[PDB]
């Protein structure tokens, strides 16, 4: 015919969205030289 | 509280080492960035460095450089910023800011004036004229070389319309004014005075005002 065979398991939105990645890299220190990199960062959340 | 505030400098002869003397004792101890931030009369505000006191790093400016040393003891908790080696243009409000997330933490400050120059009592003339329900009244300052002087009017009794004028200058010497506003029911009833001082001389001028 023929007959017919793969799913679509890894088109779906969670196989597509669930992965880890990063969304902001933090720096800090412990001797303050400046800013930035100074101890005590922040950072308000976004995607 | 963070106390208390800095210290005073006057004119040095030159060639001699001053030290500035910078108190903030607000421990805290000892671990942030004492900058010193400077401002001349053009009402800019520059930046003469900061200091560390954990380990003992220094820093430096473009326009401060060689050789102003900021050196740190913790016995005494005092941070030092006077320049060797100066001209006259370091004639400037010296403050001292401590470190945190801005400069939050000031001093008072402290305006050292450095020259090789001489020190000029001051002498009051009488500025009166020779008709209307109020005359302003006044008397001029004509020479006196370091930036020390006194602004009176009756002691404490007539400081209600004081303009007090900057001494701008010129030819090397400073004139600024002192002008009050006085009511005809006490001129010439009243013996008005004005009586100005300089600290740096020590000489004391007085004048009565009589009408002419």
């Amino acid at each position: 015919h023929v007959i017919n065979y793969h799913t679509r398991s890894e088109s779906s939105i969670e196989n597509f969205m669930g992965r880890a990645a990063c969304v902001y890299i933090a720096q800090y220190a412990t001797e303050k030289v400046n800013d930035e990199l100074d101890r005590y960062t922040n950072w308000e959340i976004t995607t | 509280q963070v106390q208390l505030q800095q210290s005073g400098s006057e004119l040095v002869r030159p060639g001699a080492s001053v030290k500035l003397s910078c108190r903030a004792s607000g421990y805290t101890f000892t671990t942030y960035w004492m900058h010193w931030v400077k401002q001349r009369p053009g009402q800019g505000l520059e930046w003469i460095g900061n200091i560390y006191p954990h380990s003992g790093n220094t820093n430096y400016d473009e326009r401060f450089k060689s050789k102003a040393t900021l050196t740190v003891d913790t016995s005494s908790s005092t941070a030092y910023m006077q320049l060797s080696s100066l001209t006259s243009e370091d004639s400037a409000v010296y403050y001292c800011t401590r470190d945190l997330r801005g400069f939050a933490y000031w001093g008072q400050g402290t305006t050292v004036t450095v020259s090789s120059p001489k020190t000029t009592p001051p002498s009051v003339y009488p500025l009166a004229p020779a008709a209307a329900s109020m005359v302003t009244l006044g008397c001029l300052v004509k020479g006196y070389f370091p930036e020390p002087v006194t602004v009176t009017w009756n002691s404490g009794s007539l400081s209600s319309g004081v303009h007090t004028f900057p001494a701008v200058l010129q030819s090397d010497l400073y004139t600024l004014s002192s002008s009050v506003t006085v009511p005809s029911s006490t001129w010439p009833s009243e013996t008005v005075t004005c009586n100005v001082a300089h600290p740096a001389s020590s000489t004391k001028v007085d004048k009565k005002i009589v009408p002419r």
